[PDB]
DNA sequence: TTTTTTTTTTATAAAAATTT
DNA sequence: ATTTTAATATTAAATTTTTAATAAAAAAAAA
DNA sequence: AATATTAAAAT
């Protein structure tokens, strides 16, 4: 949730930035945050002004688009694995309330606009209105376990556990759209993974080492030169942006220079401005343990999805079921082996103008 | 960059063998010939595509030019050429234009073509040159039958080899099966045998739907080369008519 | 236990491609005398019975009766992983319910052995009676897959009549009347292509289009089509395999 | 009328040339022979079939009649004829219904088949005969080639006639092509030439689809007369088996 | 036997709907 | 002067099934 | 948790 990060390295180090299809990350182990995805679902997948329910009541929306979504990650060749969210750390209590004002003030321009009386104001401000709850993650996790993706649970934010996957190599890619993600230490994050039918969207994969190569710095100093840009750990210096920002951590390869020779009366540095607690949260936070989690892709339950999906959420049998199928489709090709490692990449480039 | 290919229905059984496994490559365009050394859109095959300067007919390359061509768009553009055309290549400094020139066979039909290019980066593999330690020399056609009729009932070969011989083995929910065939070296005939060099009875399983990609060198070279060893992808090479080769490359299962 | 080594590849390469097109599971009536077959439609309306004896293979030998029933649409795949000079050797065990459909090259070069999924259904083995029929004619089966695609185009329904002087194809459609007034031919110079008819009664009653449309795709298998009718009866469309058996269909009209 | 046909194959590669551009047609068949004149279904095009009555073998047509005929049900109807087939064409005067009795060139298979009449407005537009600057007499292979490889890049042929060779251009989103063709006159068997006849340089755009329905007429004719000048819709005339034309015009 | 020549069948890219 | 930046607003989808249209073959029709 | 933008800064 990096203020400027995306366009920061897309105007600024193009190299890392290498845009690239769905269908090139063939075998290719990856690791998405999974509440995101729940509040793209939770947030896209909406009829009339209201959530995609069943018939009891429940909220079922995240767990359609997790069962199509996951399904288009299988037939693209790429593995994936949601860790999930977890416990956010004790210097994210600011963005939260931050996040919780919005929400009420979303809720009471809600009620604003439901005594107006429209239905797109409506519809807007519900679709502001989103939160995330134990029971969501319990059944999508749920979920994720009778499809065979093995799902993980984070003990700090999920984005964390996601670069600690990726620093051990146990996963290729961080597939999370979030850019605190990279300064959490992933080498290879990866954004915009709408698997849609004939979408063409590239995926805009971001390479750490590219980052570090070009702009010149290391692990710790593009940690400060994101605090500086203003994480959701900590607060921003005002009147610094992006631009500024890569010229001071470029010309003083440090924080705490910056805090010592900078003027008071023109760049305000806040007086509770905790930015060695969030560098040192975004240099070891509290992660999961990479070597002892349980990176498998086994074979679909069919029968407790049928019973789950059609008892509980009453889905249509014909839709899952041909999904499933392509689902086993694609784990036939899941066994298919990259080129990648048999021969080594040496011609990264080849420019054509 | 002038190169005038005198058989231009090999450039079009090229492109026509480019056209479904890859959409956009960079052809390596150097004073020692044409090459192309592309990979797949799903980064499991790969193309060494190889056309050598002494297989065109005056060819000239100042420059070493590199351009990214869209090749559907050029297999529509060579499919514009007849059986017996003669095909110029022809390009700029600038990467921005690709001219096709079809010199008909009568003089009678001479056929410009100018061609839109696209600006792309793509990944070079670095292939190492080793013996594989299973040659097999094999014909076109039916290395094509063979892969398409087992992918009718099969997902992916299991290509084994003996001192009988190979044995394409496919699995599936259809029914299972099983294609062998038999060295000849009785006979010693020159295109319609199968010559198979051993070192070890390797057992390797590739994509079937890759391999159906690869059958469309097919008319392009009678001899088909697989050469494999053990869990080292497949290569399988179309010698193309005394210019250069064609080289398919498989990821193992 | 079950060998069926028949030397002709491509006729039971078109009697697999004449039956996908109608009938999806067919029970394939083994016995030691021949090779039979009975079902009825996949919409339940034709009858096809095709039989294939003993004789015209070139080795046989059968011990029990196997009432294996195959998917057409599987066994057509892989018939069509056949080439058209193979050699079929439809194999079978006991314990197992695999039918090998092994098909040797033309050349000692290849084997092509399949094993196959025995999709088992117990269709019911209906005695049909081979009564007398009013009207039999002896015409060419390229001319009548002719007149039941070349009709196709215009109704839903063909009006066949038995006139003295050669039998009569009409089909009253949306476009128009479709009135063949096809000739009696006995010439002696067309040995196979003469339409020799053995009229004991006129008949004339309306026949389906879609099914003799499916009907006429055994046309490889035959020059002729011994067609057979008379009233209020099912239609006989009889495909000679050959030297080795009929493939009657049965049309409810 | 009663207008027997030898040579039906003709008549065949006519309605399957005139089958996919138009649909309703107006038959205005008089004693004079066989013409239809008749636009598009879009109304851009324009097809002007004549097949006169000394070409076929047996004509008989007392009452001057203009009957309409949808092109698809008749396409249909000579899609079932075979190619050596002698297809005659009848009508009754009464009743609307068009009999087309085939005949199998064995005389052992008689087809007959009545054609369902449908009345509608008759076309009377007309055209009269414009100097045309630059004829272009080229073989119907390589106009078949050009415009269906002209059609893989362009949706419209800039057509560079001049005095040497006429040079068919089409610019789109995949390329540039550019076709010359020589004025040849050395390498021929009377049928493979391509000839110009110089009266002006003649450049203007002509667009493709419709120009590809107008090649779909190939197998009619060897020849291809492209007639053209600076401002007036291209002839592209189809030699009718030595007997009549089919001629095509395209608005530029 | 070799090569065209088409309907068919095909995965296809746009676009409607709603998938609950 | 620009361009820098903290404000202010906004969205985050994925089918199956139809729509006209596609281009690669199925599968003959004819050199 | 993302993108755009424009008055308002921002020297």
């Amino acid at each position: 949730g990096i203020q400027g990060l995306a366009k920061l390295i897309a105007d600024v180090a193009p190299s890392a930035i290498r845009e690239n299809d769905i269908k090139s990350y063939f075998g290719r182990k990856v690791a998405i945050d999974a509440s995101m995805s729940i509040y793209q679902f939770l947030i896209a997948v909406r009829q009339g002004g209201d959530v995609l329910q069943n018939e009891e009541g429940e909220t079922t929306s995240h767990l359609m688009g997790m069962f199509y979504r996951t399904i288009r990650m299988m037939e693209n060749g790429i593995k994936p694995v949601y860790v999930f969210d977890g416990k956010p750390p004790q210097l994210k209590s600011g963005e939260l309330a931050k996040r919780s004002e919005r929400r009420a003030e979303a809720e009471k321009q809600l009620q604003q606009a439901q005594a107006a009386g429209a239905e797109q104001e409506v519809e807007k401000f519900t679709k502001r209105l989103v939160k995330v709850t134990k029971q969501h993650n319990d059944e999508c996790k749920h979920l994720l376990s009778l499809m065979g993706i093995p799902y993980l649970d984070a003990p700090s934010e999920a984005e964390a556990s996601c670069a600690a996957l990726v620093k051990a190599g146990k996963v290729y890619a961080a597939a999370t759209e979030d850019m605190d993600c990279l300064t959490f230490g992933s080498p290879v994050l990866m954004r915009h993974l709408t698997a849609s039918e004939a979408k063409k969207l590239p995926i805009q994969e971001f390479h750490l080492s590219r980052i570090l190569q070009e702009l010149g710095l290391n692990q710790e100093q593009f940690v400060d030169l994101c605090i500086l840009l203003g994480s959701d750990y900590c607060e921003s210096i005002r009147g610094i942006g992006p631009k500024r920002a890569v010229d001071l951590i470029q010309k003083h390869k440090s924080i705490e220079e910056i805090v010592r020779r900078l003027d008071p009366n023109k760049y305000p540095v806040p007086e509770n401005w905790l930015h060695k607690e969030a560098h040192q949260l975004f240099l070891e936070p509290e992660v999961l343990d990479p070597e002892s989690v349980e990176l498998k892709w086994s074979e679909p339950n069919e029968e407790e999805l049928i019973k789950f999906m059609c008892g509980e959420k009453q889905f249509s049998e014909e839709r899952i079921r041909s999904g499933v199928k392509r689902l086993s489709k694609s784990r036939q090709g899941s066994t298919q082996g990259r080129l990648d490692d048999f021969f080594k990449v040496t011609g990264s480039l080849s420019s054509a103008k | 960059f002038e190169a005038r290919l005198v058989q231009g229905s090999i450039l079009k059984k090229v492109l026509e063998a480019l056209k479904d496994l890859i959409n956009e490559a960079c052809w390596d365009i150097s004073s020692s010939g044409v090459n192309l050394q592309s990979m797949d859109s799903s980064h499991v095959s790969l193309v060494q595509l190889t056309l050598r300067s002494e297989g065109f007919d005056t060819y000239r390359c100042d420059r070493n030019l590199a351009m990214g061509v869209n090749l559907t768009s050029m297999s529509k553009i060579l499919k514009c050429a007849g059986n017996e055309d003669i095909i110029t290549l022809r390009a700029e400094d600038n990467a921005d234009t690709l001219a096709l020139v079809f010199e008909a066979p009568n003089q009678e039909k001479v056929s410009d073509y100018e061609m839109k290019l696209m600006d792309l980066d793509v990944e070079q593999l670095g292939i190492p040159e080793q013996e594989y330690s299973c040659v097999v020399k094999m014909p076109s056609g039916e290395f094509a039958r063979i892969c398409r009729d087992l992918s009718h009932i099969g997902d992916a070969v299991v290509i084994s080899c003996a001192k009988d011989g190979v044995k394409f083995s496919a699995s599936g929910e259809l029914g299972n099966g099983n294609i062998k065939l038999s060295q000849t070296s009785n006979v010693d005939k020159e295109e319609e045998a199968v010559t198979i060099e051993m070192n070890e009875p390797v057992q390797l399983t590739f994509a079937l739907r890759y391999l159906n990609f690869f059958t469309k060198a097919t008319p392009l070279s009678s001899t088909v080369t697989l050469s494999m060893s053990a869990d080292v992808p497949l290569v399988v090479e179309y010698k193309i008519a005394d210019m250069g080769h064609l080289k398919y490359y498989l990821a193992p299962k």
